[PDB]
């Protein structure tokens, strides 16, 4: 998929993300994701890559709050 | 777990067993089991067709049904 179909099919799994990570995720991490992703990543495919940038942010935000 | 031969590896797996001893890990992984599995065992006296598939897939089931 392209960069705009990434960006749909991210905003659009981004409920399911929201639900297991207990956070927020906003459209401009979204696009960051889709733009660093297809840029850095190389070996991986774009709305997979994309998908692992956005569940390991919240995974790393997730975890960063709750330690205590 | 990638790197170069005796850099601890294992000794990361084993780190994050004990964490879960010690009890320094979030809530989602408070009670769960690290199982070490070998693959030559799993492969061990398997001459007949779909006897490692059937292992394997008992396996699978078992976890899922532990969820742990
Ligand atoms: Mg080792």
């Amino acid at each position: 998929p392209s960069v705009v179909d990434t960006v749909a099919i991210l905003k659009g799994l981004r409920d399911r993300y929201e639900a297991h990570h207990r956070i927020n995720i906003s459209d401009e991490a979204i696009e960051a994701a889709v733009k660093l992703s297809n840029r850095y990543v190389s070996d991986r495919f774009l709305p997979d890559k994309a998908i692992d940038l956005i569940d390991e942010a919240s995974s790393k935000v997730r975890l960063k709050s709750h330690t205590t | 777990l990638i790197g170069e031969p005796g850099v601890g590896k294992t000794a990361i797996a084993e780190g994050l067993a004990q964490a879960i001893v010690n009890n320094e890990v979030p809530e989602t992984l408070k009670d769960k089991r690290v199982m070490s599995l070998d693959m030559g065992t799993v492969v061990a006296g398997t001459k007949y067709r779909g006897e490692f598939e059937e292992r394997l897939k008992k396996v699978m089931e078992e976890i899922q049904q532990a969820g742990n």
